[PDB]
């Protein structure tokens, strides 16, 4: 079993609504490494947006995603979630999914094996 | 970045401690020589010296500050913020493929949250014969980040930078290297740590870890950043293995519920126990160098590394604790001989540290010299009570000894039971027929060969044929002499009462031993 | 907290040694981690630890730090290596992200 990452729910929203990603792992379990949510603007560069770590309920958000969006992981489906509400216009990007490991130190180890990318429309 | 803590004027305090100690000895030696009585009266043979009311005043403070410590330990409760990383360190030699496989499953499923806990187990003897260990570590951790290396070398024989990154960038990491003995891994498991954490747990390959031990050790720790280890109760699997393990798991309990209480009232614990122990990691990091590179003047140690870490870190001025409320089980011998050996190293390893250890006293309260040096001179005392009225010619005398060694042993047995609040503890007067036969001579064989198997039954040998001397030397004197006389008479109406009583005890107590361990 | 990498858009040739330097101003406890993604797929990891290389890659890649600078260095440029390389600083509650560096051809 090769680790993969798989994405779903992404697409065209209207400004002020809603949308739920939905991160599929397969080879692992999202209990044992933690789960970030990565964002690449179009024509721009990448950008963190959340991050979960599973049997801990350590959240961690960014200054433009904190209040509005949340991130959560289910352990009976084997998946993440990350629920934006409040979407503005500037949300618009290339949503991926990452996993690592944990910190310890100065040592992190990397953010191995990137999911694909989904795509994130916020227009009239 | 922490440092020596010294005192502001070191010289001073250490020489009013030297000085303490020094007339603390000759004190107590001026009050056995004397023999002064205090509280006397007539028709009873037997008086209250200076020197056994020193001996009380000494068990009834020890008692006292035990019980505080435990009541103020008790009472207390901490937040444990949940922010520290915890590093638990396992070495194996041979180790059991059953303690193994529960050693392991006790520190998977420990009540620690697992972005915090990262566990190191590294095996001795890379010579293919040890992969067993390995596979079932593999086999336990299979879902999580495992990193395994076999490492053809060692630190003091690359390999160094792959066991380095993997031990501290991994979570789970099992290490096999060229067997060095037990100092070998765990100098290896403590360099290869860094840096990412920052507490270290020691543990062994057998001992099984309750779920609240880590963070009970932690809460303790968080609490003062003055404190720079900590303990925890250890108690035993096999408790009805022999007559040796139950005797053994109760000195066990009051060793750690006693002794190690009434040392941690004062933060100046000595030795922190090998399967539960915390440890600062950067103090560690600073003396680890130092600790490797330790020989007993001029002769390498391969004993009580547990003990030495403890001495390291009281060498720098930080207090070392313990608290009950973490937990552990390990396996102690069940046969003679084995026991003995056991005890004949531990005597060997803490007289080998006594002298390292004085060097270190003004840091800290003046229990821990005092202690000290009551614990060094003790035995001694024993012996030399022991052969003078053993050969003073009386059976009376030695029948009285009898009488006043059980009668110790019984008011500590009385008081532990009182402690725990459990009846078991009545059974620990039966340590005394094991302390007074092979303890006692293994003290002075240790002592003896202290830069160093059927070998230590030569003392037993020794110690058996001067006793058996003494009393058949006693017997004979005391059958040739005239009991008519009302000196005599007094002392016979003391031999059967006491003889009385001695038979009554040995029965009751063998009874109630035979009843607790059949059901 | 701030990232910044110095060369915003390089160019070299087959075989040109590269360097990229990355300056972050918190640079207490978090680890440097340096990526490379190439157009319209996502990013792979390079060197993890500002000094460690991951399984796979090539041994040309490699990493260095310097009080507040790191480093990471090319010693042959392959044609496959042409791609967009990213720094981050990542520690728990806040993870940063390089930007620009885009290896080019003449
Ligand atoms: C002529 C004239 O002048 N007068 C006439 C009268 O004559 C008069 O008659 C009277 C009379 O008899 O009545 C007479 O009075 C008497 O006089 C005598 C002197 O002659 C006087 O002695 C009498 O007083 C009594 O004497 C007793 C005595 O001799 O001492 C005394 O008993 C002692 O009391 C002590 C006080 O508390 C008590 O402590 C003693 O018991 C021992 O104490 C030891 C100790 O404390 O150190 C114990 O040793 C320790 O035990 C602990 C227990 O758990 C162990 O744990 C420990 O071992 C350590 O354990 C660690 C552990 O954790 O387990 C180990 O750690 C391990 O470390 C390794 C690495 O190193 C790691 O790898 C391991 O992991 C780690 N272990 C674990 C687990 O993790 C560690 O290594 C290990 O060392 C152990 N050792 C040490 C060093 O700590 C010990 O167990 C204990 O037994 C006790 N002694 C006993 C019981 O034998 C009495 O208290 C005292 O009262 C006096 N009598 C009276 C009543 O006063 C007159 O002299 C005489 O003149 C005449 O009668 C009349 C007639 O009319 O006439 C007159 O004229």
């Amino acid at each position: 079993s090769e680790v993969q990452l798989v994405e779903s729910g992404g697409g065209l929203v209207q400004p002020g609504g809603s949308l739920r990603l939905s991160c599929a792992a397969s080879g692992f379990n999202v209990s044992s490494y933690y789960i970030h949510w990565v964002r690449q603007a179009p024509g721009k560069g990448l950008e963190w947006v959340a991050s979960i770590s599973s049997s801990s309920g350590s959240t961690s958000y960014a200054d433009s995603v904190k209040g509005r969006f949340t991130i959560s992981a289910d352990t009976s489906k084997n998946t993440a979630y990350l629920q934006m509400n409040s979407l503005r216009a500037e949300d618009t990007a290339v949503y991926y999914c990452a996993r690592s490991g944990y910190y310890w130190g100065p040592y992190f180890g990397g953010f191995d094996y990137w999911g694909q990318g989904t795509l994130v429309t916020v227009s009239s | 970045i922490p440092k020596d803590l010294e005192p502001k004027h070191p010289t001073l305090w250490r020489i009013i401690y030297y000085s303490f100690g020094v007339v603390l000895l000759a004190t107590i030696t001026a009050a056995y020589v004397a023999e002064f009585q205090v509280l006397k009266h007539e028709a009873i043979l037997f008086s209250l010296g200076l020197y056994g009311l020193a001996m009380l005043l000494h068990l009834m403070m020890q008692s006292l500050f035990a019980f505080l410590e435990i009541r103020r330990v008790n009472k207390s409760e901490l937040p444990c913020s949940f922010k520290k990383t915890v590093a638990l360190t396992i070495a194996g030699y041979q180790e059991n493929p059953e303690y193994l496989i529960k050693c392991l499953e006790s520190c998977k499923y420990v009540k620690y949250p697992k972005d915090k806990l990262k566990i190191i187990l590294v095996i001795d003897g890379n010579t293919e014969d040890d992969a067993y260990m390995m596979e079932m570590f593999k086999d336990v951790f299979h879902g999580e980040d495992v990193g395994t290396y076999v490492w053809k070398g060692n630190y003091h024989t690359e390999g160094i930078n792959m066991v380095e990154e993997l031990v501290r960038n991994k979570r789970c990491v099992c290490i096999m290297q060229q067997w060095g003995g037990k100092r070998e891994v765990m100098y290896t498991a403590f360099q290869a740590i860094g840096t990412s954490v920052d507490y270290v747990q020691v543990c062994d390959s057998d001992t099984k870890l309750d779920e609240l031990a880590t963070v009970e050790m932690v809460k303790v720790l968080e609490s003062n950043d003055m404190y720079g280890a900590v303990g925890g109760d250890v108690r035993i699997l096999n408790p009805y293995d022999s007559f040796i393990s139950f005797m053994s798991s109760l000195r066990y309990w009051m060793a750690f519920n006693v002794e190690r209480a009434c040392q941690s009232y004062f933060d100046c614990v000595s030795c922190i126990s090998g399967p539960l122990g915390m440890y600062r990691n950067n103090i560690l990091q600073v003396f680890l160098e130092a600790w490797y590179r330790q020989k007993f003047l001029g002769t390498y140690c391969t004993l009580g590394d547990d003990r030495h870490l403890t001495n390291r870190v009281l060498s720098m001025g930080y207090r070392t604790k313990y608290t009950h409320k973490s937990r552990a089980f390990s396996e102690t011998p069940s046969l003679y001989l084995r026991w003995l050996n056991q005890q004949t190293r531990w005597t060997k390893s803490y007289f080998r540290e006594w002298l390292y250890n004085a060097q270190w006293w003004h840091k800290h309260h003046i229990w821990m010299t005092y202690e000290s040096v009551v614990s060094f001179i003790f035995p001694f005392f024993i012996t030399a009570t022991v052969i003078r009225l053993i050969y003073a010619g009386t059976i009376w005398n030695v029948v009285w000894l009898l009488l006043c060694i059980q009668i110790m042993s019984l008011f500590k047995s009385i008081y532990a039971c009182w402690l725990r609040g459990n009846f078991i503890m009545l059974l620990m007067s039966l340590y005394s027929m094991l302390y007074m036969t092979g303890l006692l001579p293994s003290k002075y064989f240790a002592l003896l060969t202290l830069n160093k198997n059927y070998m230590p039954i030569l003392p037993l040998s020794i110690w058996a044929a001067v006793l058996c001397g003494g009393v058949g030397y006693s017997i004979y004197m005391d059958c040739q002499n005239d009991w008519s006389t009302p000196e005599k008479q007094k002392e016979m109406y003391h031999l059967l009462y006491g003889c009385v009583g001695y038979v009554m005890y040995w029965v009751i107590m063998a009874v109630m031993y035979w009843v607790w361990v059949k059901r | 907290i701030q990232m910044t990498q110095s060369p915003s858009s390089l160019s070299a040739s087959v075989g040109d040694r590269v360097t990229i330097t990355c300056r972050a101003s918190q640079s207490v406890s978090s680890a440097v981690a340096w990526y490379q993604q190439k157009p319209g797929k996502a990013p792979k990891l390079l060197i993890y630890s500002a000094s460690s290389l991951y399984s796979g890659v090539p041994s040309r890649f490699s990493g260095s730090r310097s009080g507040t600078d790191f480093t990471l260095t090319i010693s042959s440029l392959q044609p496959e290596d042409f791609a967009t390389y990213y720094c981050q600083q990542s520690s728990s509650s806040l993870i940063t992200f390089g930007q620009g560096t885009k290896v080019e051809i003449k």
